[PDB]
RNA sequence: UCAAAGUUUGAGCUC
RNA sequence: GAGACUCUGGCAUGCUAACUAGUUACGCGACCCCGGUCGGCGUAACUUCUUAGAGGGACAAGUGGCGUUCAGCCACCCGAGAUUGAGCAAUAACAGGUCUGUGAUGCCCUUAGAUGUCCGGGGCUGCACGCGCGCUACACUGACUGGCUCAGCGUGUGCCUACCCUACGCCGGCAGGCGCGGGUAACCCGUUGAACCCCAUUCGUGAUGGGGAUCGGGGAUUGCAAUUAUUCCCCAUGAACGAGGAAUUCCCAGUAAGUGCGGGUCAUAAGCUUGCGUUGAUUAAGUCCCUGCCCUUUGUACACACCGCCCGUC
């Protein structure tokens, strides 16, 4: 009945979208990312890497069966 | 210490009776029977005995008492056992306690 | 932490429960908290063995559910740890006040029997064991098929519950109970 | 019409087709005085609250 | 110092086949390539130089309990031959993956045959077990 | 990689088979006829390949040479006990069978079991189960 | 303070 | 009959005791920063641990209401135990089943121009169709890929009887191939080298790596012989199934449910069947509404008993 059709790769625009709001949610999990812009879990937990690998993201705890990273402490 | 996910279970009479009490001593733990979780609500106890023990014993009874009620007034599994064990599937059924399928039809 | 606690980064006093009706029998505080819902058990050996079981502990003993997740406390307890630490992220309230919402609004007060059906006001271990069955429930329903992690979705769960949108399963037996109650009470 | 919370005095007796449902004195603690008959379902113990949406309802007992 | 007990165990493997790289004189067999970890497993070891992490684990259980031959090996790695519709049952590692292991680290002088059988770990092997321990842990601390 | 490949190709051929971008390198190229998961997954052994990739990241180029050493086995180093065609009927002599090649070699089993009028061919026409099953108590879609 | 609930091989029961 | 009994669990640092069990006192040795580690070595007694014989051990022992202040209940306290768990299991059925274990077997029939018997082969596996016991699912609380970890059931070379457990070094993905040993067994198998658990990747909500039915071609072994695939192995096609409608199986405590591990049989070795561990809830302390059951009363024209008897037209 209800399907996921998600896209495997950023567009450059989107790159920029992702660049100004994906460190503003206080949950950041690459399924979370996943469900709001249709993007596909294993690419999210690539990017959520990749927010860690430029610097983005604090993990809280990344764990073989679910990870689950956050924008660093707020305050 | 693995597994890392039942440690907060360890620590629980640990952080309930304080660190001076158990800070004179040094303990290891040596396990067997049962499987894993078993033996790890196991050594649970056992240390917690074992410390408990060591003042009874070898100093002044008035440190056991005092550990042994703040044991009591917290949470009394810790004292009541858990006779708990597995029980056996038994003949007559596919299951454990199922004696074997009445099928109509 | 031996002498003084912050239980992790939580502080023992300032947790106002909310609601009067359930506030002796939601033996929730000052001693009955611990570390993990999960404990060595004995919790329904006896009828109020299962009234002094935590309620945390409750949730856990709900979450687990089809077929192959039964027996599997740690990993469900995993669940309600994160989910309880994500709740607490995303509201900013103490998770147990938001669920001690979701005890009030999703407990049903009444039910129907036999004495054509009567609806009774109902006692209180039914009424929260059956607060946690639904919620757990929904959670499950809107968290299956969706890489949205089940600990993530309960976190969700719990918010949305103790806001009572109406969209929890849990709040829809609720009020097609109540309705048809009216008309037939 | 407001919530009213009540305290189980006494179990009268139970009804229902398990004799499941408890017929039950119950003393409001906002006001001490009162107090009303009403069956319950579900496991009842003499002295427990319960959240009344109404008091004025009331079970037939057997 | 530290020990393999003291480690975790996950980042464990990584270092040391690094570490094994780095020594770069293990004597790697031909056919790593082509072999996939038991006629039960379906694809292949998801680290690419795999061998190296077997050969980490079999020696480092020959230190847990040395003697540990081949079967022994096979016994400990040991699981389920998860059969589907079938019901499931023990299953054995791959001989020639576990035999080519235990003789590569045979060959580089990490494991010893004891007298009287079985492998005993070599004056080599507990030092490099503890050293990559020091290192890991000084990655962990 | 974030950045969407140049010549993203939603579907590659191979064999005149479709390759599926969306699975995974290792179980993607598997889309192609002749060969399987795990010969795809040796020949990925034999090439260099990161298998942690995506199979629409990698090109054209990956793909053919995967088949080449696919269809040219014992030309690429592949194993004997590895191929799908093992001891192979008109020649004897060990290269990959492919998808058309298949469906000929299917036509050419056919021709074998009928023409010596064998049992198991006389199987294959009646569809019956060979396995020990009950055909008593199976295939039911088919026969109405 | 009452809407309803039908049948059962011919192929062998028994001091 | 229940209970009782027999066995098991548990209290016995007490009696009797052990190089096929270990023990506590030390020291050495390599290294790490004096010591720590080691199934590397030495110093004797003893039985704390271990093994198992004899004995011994807990009983409503304490209290409240209730009760002839009787039996005792309920609740609470008191405690390592205040039901450990089995085996056996009343009278009487069903005209459900067993001549298909045997020279178990009654009666009737048969036996050389045989309905016997022997040799080989077959059906039981023969398939448009249907059901019951069963197996697998619909995924991310999960799967794919590595690493890590405590067990309990077990066995082992046989009268005839072809196959033992197996340590130690080499060969094939797998079936399986070459050196010496221990063990007929607390000595060798064997520290009973289980899974789960625990860690990082990878997968990504997909009829998906979910699901593995069906089968082509080929390689092995089990067997005198398998076509109704002997089994195992190698590569591939890949049905429905997106969490269960009326229905119905299963459950109150370490239970229900997850998850593997072993045995009988046993050539391949658990698909039968029967166990073994491992993780671990909800709910009720209530009632007999449903479903059955048990007693009392009651009515009955049934008594091969409501699966009953029994009435009229045609
Ligand atoms: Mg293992
Ligand atoms: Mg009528
Ligand atoms: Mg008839
Ligand atoms: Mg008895
Ligand atoms: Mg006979
Ligand atoms: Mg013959
Ligand atoms: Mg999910
Ligand atoms: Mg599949
Ligand atoms: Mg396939
Ligand atoms: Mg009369």
């Amino acid at each position: 009945r209800d399907k996921l059709n998600n896209l495997v790769l950023f567009d450059k625009a989107t790159y920029d979208k992702l660049c100004k709001e994906v460190p503003n949610y206080k949950l950041i999990t690459p399924a979370v990312v996943s469900e709001r812009l249709k993007i596909r879990g294993s690419l999210a937990r690539a990017a959520l890497q990749e927010l860690l690998s430029k610097g983005l993201i604090k993990l809280v705890s990344k764990h073989r069966a679910q990870v689950i990273y956050t924008r660093n402490t707020k305050g | 210490i693995e597994p890392r996910t039942l440690q907060y279970k360890l620590l629980e009479p640990v952080l309930l009776l304080g660190k001076e009490r158990f800070a004179g001593v040094d303990i290891r733990v040596r396990v067997k029977g049962g499987g894993h979780v078993a033996q790890i609500y196991a050594i649970r106890q056992s240390i917690s005995k074992a410390l408990v023990a060591y003042y009874q014993k070898y100093v002044d009874e008035a440190s056991k008492k005092e550990i042994k009620d703040i044991l009591i007034q917290y949470d009394r599994t810790l004292l009541v056992a858990d006779p708990r064990r597995c029980e056996s599937k038994k003949f007559g059924g596919p299951g454990a306690r199922a004696r074997y399928q009445k099928s109509y039809r | 932490t031996p002498d003084i606690k912050l239980f992790g980064k939580w502080s023992t006093d300032d947790v106002q429960i909310n609601d009067i009706s359930l506030q002796d029998y939601i033996a929730v505080k000052e001693k009955y908290a611990k570390y993990l819902p999960h404990s060595a058990g004995r919790y329904a050996a006896k009828r109020f063995r299962k009234a002094q079981c935590p309620i945390v502990e409750r949730l856990t003993n709900s979450m687990m559910m089809h077929g192959r997740n039964n027996g599997k406390k740690l990993m469900t307890v995993r669940i309600v740890k994160h989910a309880f630490e994500i709740i607490h992220l995303l509201t900013g309230e103490n998770p147990l006040q938001v669920l001690v919402n979701a005890i009030i609004n999703s407990g049903p007060r009444e039910d129907s029997t036999r004495i054509r059906r009567q609806a009774v006001d109902v006692s209180p271990l039914r009424r929260v064991n059956q607060a946690i069955w639904l919620l757990c429930t929904g959670a499950r329903e809107a968290a299956f098929r969706n890489i949205k992690t089940i600990a993530e979705c309960l976190a969700d769960e719990l918010i949305n519950a103790a806001k009572g949108s109406s969209n929890s399963y849990a709040i829809k037996k609720k009020d097609e109970l109540e309705r048809v109650a009216k008309s037939n009470r | 019409q407001p919530i009213k919370l009540a305290r189980v005095t006494k179990v009268l007796g139970r009804t229902g087709s398990q004799g499941q449902c408890t017929q039950v004195r119950v003393e409001f603690m906002d006001d001490t005085s009162r107090s009303i008959i009403r069956n319950v379902k579900g496991p009842v113990r003499e002295g427990d609250v319960l959240t009344l949406l109404e008091s004025e309802r009331e079970a037939r007992r057997l | 110092g530290v020990t393999v007990k003291d480690v975790n165990q996950q980042e464990f493997v990584r270092a040391l086949a690094a570490f094994l790289k780095k020594s770069g004189k293990l004597k790697v067999p031909e056919w790593v390539d082509t072999v996939k970890l038991a006629k039960h497993k379906e694809l292949a070891p998801y680290d690419e130089n795999w061998f190296y992490t077997r050969a980490a684990s079999t020696a480092r259980h020959l230190y847990l309990r040395g003697g540990a031959g081949v079967g022994s090996m096979t016994k400990i790695y040991g699981g389920r031959q998860r059969n589907g519709v079938m019901p499931s049952h023990f299953s054995r590692g791959s001989k020639s993956v576990a035999r080519r292991v235990l003789q590569a680290l045979e060959g580089l002088k990490m494991v010893e045959k004891d007298q009287d059988g079985g492998r005993k770990l070599t004056p080599q092997g507990q030092r490099d077990l503890d050293r990559i321990a020091g290192q890991v842990a000084a990655a962990k601390k | 990689s974030l950045v969407i490949p140049e010549k993203f190709q939603h579907i590659l051929r191979v064999l005149n088979t479709n390759i599926d971008g969306r699975r995974k390198i290792a179980f993607a190229i598997t889309a192609i006829k002749g060969v399987g998961r795990r010969y795809a997954h040796v020949v990925l052994r034999k090439a260099d390949i990161d298998l942690t990739k995506r199979a629409g990241e990698l090109t054209e180029d990956e793909v053919e040479r995967v088949i080449t050493i696919m269809q040219n086995p014992r030309q690429y180093k592949i194993p004997d006990w590895f191929l799908n065609r093992q001891k192979d009927v008109k020649d004897g002599k060990y290269s990959q069978v492919l998808a058309n090649g298949l469906d000929n070699k299917l036509r050419e089993d056919l021709e074998r079991l009928k023409k010596i009028r064998a049992h198991r061919g006389l199987r294959h026409f009646w569809g019956l189960r060979v396995r020990g099953q009950h055909t008593k108590t199976t295939g039911r879609r088919g026969r109405t």
